């Protein structure tokens, strides 16, 4: 006779309806990905529209149950995700305007290409074209040409569309009673209904700012080392006390520094660890790779693959007859269906990527017992992070010597430790300043603290100060640099990549300390230890049904996000970098630019 | 001098939905449980209050063969002293149940591409079901105090829901055809033995 009964009765009706319609759209998307035809596009569109109207229709009845009279927490957590009506609150006239602009900028990013003034008839796209030039070319002009031509051509189109993109998303938040649209993305970490675990939307800003301060000592030396290596290869084009040029960072936006490992490698005469030539002589295929990966999760106690997994998954390029996207993705279709779509080749990277894509499956099978609305990551940062901690143990020398890839007589010494960490240091640590900068930039724009004319001025002030990167050519108000990036134009919140970095090493130090590991952290392997696997399994099955601050307390014994595992992981490297940087200037000033002479 | 016709109970092409579950009386015949126990085609085969070896030589006067189709993970809810949707709202065995439980994998047949919407279940009901009670009523469930008048709407739900079956589900969900056998004794003579 209460609202609680009407709430449980409604959601129970909603659960078995969400199971059936979501599996239709997910299976249709599977058909589109594996088999690309004009006929398969309409099958995904019709299935994707029914699910879009279903959550839109159920949101009408959901707002009829007030959360004020609901005592039970689990029902309140489910409706809170369902009751939000999203973009439907906006007027119907601007409704068509928003989705069109979302699709307009998306096509500009996909169809965007660069064209040289020399032969206008020939042009090159970003992928593969610019990503091959930015990574593989050591030339100063060639890298600079690819850097400017992409932001100059594409930036002119997206900026006038991006300004209207800001206006529409702002009124949607105020209709949802949020201070700005940036508060909407920070609302995913919001916690209410549990005494003492409440994590406010504004607490995220103060925390992320505090966490990045302790990373600066590690990063200022890591940036000082990369600047020292590229200086010797480019004496005239790089100042010793100045910030790094943008196009020399290894890729277009400076997101991943992995491409710079070639020139920045600590020791050239020491052999790098490579499992590639070991897999060729053994002639492994996509079949045995996951068997070695599935055997890993058996050692930690986690459940194994379903019989329908190996039958329904496409593990290789389906020939030249039908084209398929080879971007690795872990597809959870619901109702006990778990699939991994990958084009598998024999490489060191694919074997390390294999454990990542399999990590999501072990993660989704844990909370699969929860109802659909509770089927999700505990937060937006755990779902991706769980796959990375598994790849960490897979790249360690101990796990590779156990499965037979690396020779048992392989020699290990001081020069080996630094080599493997600096490769991980460029990817893991190098992406933090870029990620914090991007999120702080969107948050001040949506809030309104930045006038529209100061965007390009405020952007490169954060480039120089936070990340220590300067523009090779000045940009006026016409260009929009961030819009050219994938996640900016595709309307994906990018903070996920900052949190998964901090949450992976917390799990890493927690699970290894539970395995009674001895010595350095980077040599840890969780294989054969059930103590860690069972401890981790406690959180994985919770889903979003519990506050992430509460679920995090189980694994790491700490309620707050902390970077202490991150510095402890690179502590062997952090000591070595300062020894090579004692003769070099640490730090950078924001008043230097390459175009000011 | 006749064998009990288990052939039409197990190998029937199409069974009833779990709320529609079909009862078939079996009497005046001789039942051979050995081929059933020795076939090894049955995923879950259990008995309660009787041993599968002992019932080979034994005589029960009434044998009821119940037939329905449920979810793979919902098989555990068929047993004495169990709760849940299938137990409370669909098919309910009493705590004293003396019979056996039989299940096997139907996924090679009952499931087809696109889902099969014939199989249904009752998701909501006003109260729990008494032992062995078939309720076929299609009457609209009433959650609230708002009169339904037999139309869909707010807090008025159509209780019968469908299980979509594609071949591609994981082993857990897959459809199973469950046959529940009941055994009782009354004043009637027992014509069913080994
Ligand atoms: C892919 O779709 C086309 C279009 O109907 C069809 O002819 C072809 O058989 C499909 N291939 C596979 C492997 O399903
Ligand atoms: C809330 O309801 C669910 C089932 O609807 C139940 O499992 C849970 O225990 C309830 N919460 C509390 C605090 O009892
Ligand atoms: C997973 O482990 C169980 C444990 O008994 C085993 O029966 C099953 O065959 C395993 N899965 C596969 C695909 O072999
Ligand atoms: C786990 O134990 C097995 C059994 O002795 C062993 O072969 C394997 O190498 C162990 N794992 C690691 C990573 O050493
Ligand atoms: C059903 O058919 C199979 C094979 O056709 C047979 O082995 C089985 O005994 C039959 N069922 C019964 C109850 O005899
Ligand atoms: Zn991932």
């Amino acid at each position: 006779s209460t609202i609680e009964e009407q709430a449980k009765t409604f959601l129970d009706k909603f659960n078995h309806e969400a199971e059936d319609l979501f599996y239709q759209s997910s299976l249709a998307s599977w058909n589109y990905n594996t088999n690309i035809t004009e006929e398969n596009v309409q099958n995904m569109n019709n299935a994707g529209d029914k699910w879009s109207a279903f959550l839109k229709e159920q949101s009408t009845l959901a707002q009829m149950y007030p959360l004020q009279e609901i005592q039970n927490l689990t029902v309140k957590l489910q409706l809170q995700a369902l009751q939000q009506n999203g973009s439907s609150v906006l007027s119907e006239d601007k409704s068509k305007r928003l989705n069109t602009i979302l699709n307009t900028m998306s096509t500009i990013y996909s169809t965007g290409k660069v064209c040289n003034p020399d032969n206008p008839q020939e042009c090159l796209l970003l992928e593969p074209g610019l990503n091959e030039i930015m990574a593989n070319s050591l030339d100063y002009n060639e890298r600079l040409w690819a850097w400017e031509s992409w932001r100059s051509e594409v930036g002119k189109q997206l900026r006038p569309l991006y300004e209207e993109y800001v206006v529409l998303k702002n009124e949607m938040a105020r209709a949802n009673h949020y201070e700005d649209y940036g508060d909407y993305w920070r609302g995913d970490y919001e916690v209410n209904g549990v005494d003492g675990y409440d994590y406010s939307r504004g607490q995220l800003i103060e925390d992320v700012e505090h966490t990045f301060e302790e990373i600066k000592p590690l990063y200022e030396h890591l940036h000082a080392y990369v600047r020292a290596k590229l200086m010797n290869a480019y004496p005239s084009y790089i100042s010793p006390i100045g910030c790094l040029p943008a196009h020399l960072l290894g890729d277009m936006w400076g997101r991943f520094w992995t491409n710079l490992y070639s020139l920045t490698v600590p020791f050239g005469q020491k052999p790098n660890i490579d499992v590639t030539d070991a897999m060729v002589d053994q002639a492994w295929d996509a079949q045995r790779i996951f068997k070695e990966a599935e055997k890993f999760f058996v050692s930690v106690g986690l459940p194994n693959m379903t019989q329908g997994f190996w039958e329904n998954s496409m593990l290789t390029d389906p020939g030249n007859v039908q084209k398929a996207v080879c971007h690795p993705t872990a597809w959870d279709l619901g109702k006990g269906d778990f699939r991994i779509l990958m084009c598998t080749k024999v490489t060191m990277d694919d074997f390390l990527t294999a454990h990542h894509e399999m990590g999501h499956i072990q993660y989704d099978m844990a909370y699969a017992a929860q109802p659909f609305l509770l089927r999700n990551g505990a937060n937006e940062g755990f779902h991706e992070a769980v796959g990375e901690i598994m790849s960490l143990s897979a790249a360690t020398p101990k796990h590779l010597k156990s499965i037979g890839l690396l020779s048992p007589d392989f020699q290990e010494d001081n020069e080996t430790e630094i080599n493997f960490l600096l490769k991980q240091a460029l990817t893991i640590v190098g992406t933090l300043p870029f990620t914090y900068m991007l999120e702080k930039w969107r948050w001040m724009v949506f809030k309104g603290e930045i006038p529209k004319d100061q965007w390009m001025k405020k952007w490169w002030e954060m480039k120089r100060e936070i990340v220590g990167v300067v523009e090779p050519v000045p940009h006026d108000e016409t260009y929009c640099d961030p819009a050219s990036l994938f996640h900016v134009s595709n309307d994906y919140s990018f903070i996920r990549y900052y949190t998964r970095t901090l949450y992976q090493f917390q799990f890493q130090e927690a699970l290894c300390q539970a395995a009674k590991h001895e010595g350095p952290l980077h040599k840890c392997d969780i294989s054969n230890s059930t103590e860690a696997g069972q401890k981790l399994f406690n959180m994985l099955r919770l889903g979003k049904s519990e506050p992430w601050t509460l679920a995090l307390e189980n694994v790491v014994g700490a309620k707050n996000m902390n970077v202490r595992p991150l510095l402890n992981y690179f502590e062997p490297l952090f000591t070595w970098l300062k020894d090579q940087n004692k003769n070099s200037f640490v730090g950078w000033s924001t008043d230097w630019s390459p175009y000011a002479d | 001098t006749n064998l009990c016709p288990f052939g039409e109970v197990f190998n029937a092409t199409r069974f009833a939905s779990v709320y529609a579950w079909n009862r078939k009386r079996i009497s005046n015949c001789v039942a051979d449980y050995s081929v059933l126990y020795n076939s090894a085609s049955f995923s879950t085969f259990k008995c309660y209050g009787v041993s599968p070896t002992k019932l080979n030589d034994l005589c029960f006067t009434n044998v009821y063969a119940d037939s329905f189709v449920i979810r793979g993970d919902e098989v555990r809810q068929i047993a004495p002293g169990q709760t849940g949707n299938i137990a409370d709202y669909n098919y309910k065995l009493p705590d004293d149940f003396t019979g056996c439980v039989i299940a096997w994998n139907s996924n090679n047949l009952d499931s087809k591409v696109g889902g099969n919407y014939n199989y249904l279940y009752r998701l909501f009901r006003k109260s729990n079901l008494k032992p062995f009670e078939r309720d076929i009523s299609t009457e609209i469930y009433q959650a609230g105090s708002t009169p339904c008048n037999g139309v869909k709407g707010f807090n008025c739900y159509f209780p019968l829901q469908s299980y979509g079956f594609q071949p591609t589900y994981g082993v857990g969900y897959q459809p199973y055809r469950v046959v529940v056998l009941s055994f009782e004794l009354l004043h009637a003579p027992a014509t069913v033995c080994g």
